[PDB]
């Protein structure tokens, strides 16, 4: 019997996203070669197969830093971290294909299947 | 407010 | 020029409820009365004017434990919590008075606007 | 997905 606030979950998420822009209880960097990336485990962990499976595990929980594998891309990254806390995906011709692999690893499944539908849509 |  | 995943908030908060059932990277323990709530301090913050207030302070930011006034109602205080993190307000007759005050305390503008609304409708 |  419970009523619902349409725009509430929509609030959380921009709320999460001004902690992250004021860097306000981040509690892990990753990092992606050169680049380095604060966040919150949480938000992480909801949005990413790899990072809930990291999150989990036992010893990776307590970790500070997490160290992406040198093949990712820092602007794919970039672009996932802000889908993550926004809903919003910067999908252009020019990092389509940085994107896509970086969603694969880290088992972001919606934009794998976008990514695979807008190249389709190219060839 | 809605009715889920 | 973004594109934008409808669900992907909804998602993200489904997933932060599921850690809290969990006690997945729980950061805080809210006191009231006799009971006790563990929560994300994150989560508390983006939902609340009085968690946002408290978290933001310099000293009370790093608290494991944060104690209510003991004129808030613990069953108030859980419908509060269950709707911060899911959206679904659990609002009855025989909790509406304990769901505004509660609501009025934490600073849920959205949730004193409705409980206004039910009470209005029934004088 | 969707044009927001
Ligand atoms: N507790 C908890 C909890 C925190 N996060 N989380 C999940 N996070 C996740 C796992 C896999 C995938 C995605 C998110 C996006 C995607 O494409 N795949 C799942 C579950 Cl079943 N549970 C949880
Ligand atoms: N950074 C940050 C950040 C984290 N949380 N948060 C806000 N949380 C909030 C403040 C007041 C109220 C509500 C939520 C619900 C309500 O009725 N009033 C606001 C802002 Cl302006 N910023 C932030
Ligand atoms: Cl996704
Ligand atoms: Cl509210």
């Amino acid at each position: 019997s419970c009523i619902q606030f349409t725009r509430h979950a929509s609030d959380v998420l921009l709320n999460l996203n001004r902690l992250r822009s004021r860097d306000i209880l981040t509690d892990v960097v990753i990092v992606v070669s050169r680049e380095q990336f604060r966040a919150h485990k949480t938000v992480l962990m909801a949005c990413s197969g790899l990072f809930y499976s990291i999150f989990t595990d036992q010893l990776k929980c307590n970790l500070s830093v997490i160290n992406l594998d040198p093949e990712i891309n820092p602007e794919g990254f970039c672009i996932l971290l802000d889908f993550m806390y926004t809903s919003r995906l910067n999908l252009r011709e020019g990092n389509i294909m940085a994107v896509m692999a970086t969603a694969m690893y880290l088992q972001m499944e919606h934009v794998v299947d976008t990514c695979r539908k807008f190249i389709k849509a190219s060839e | 407010w809605v009715i889920p």
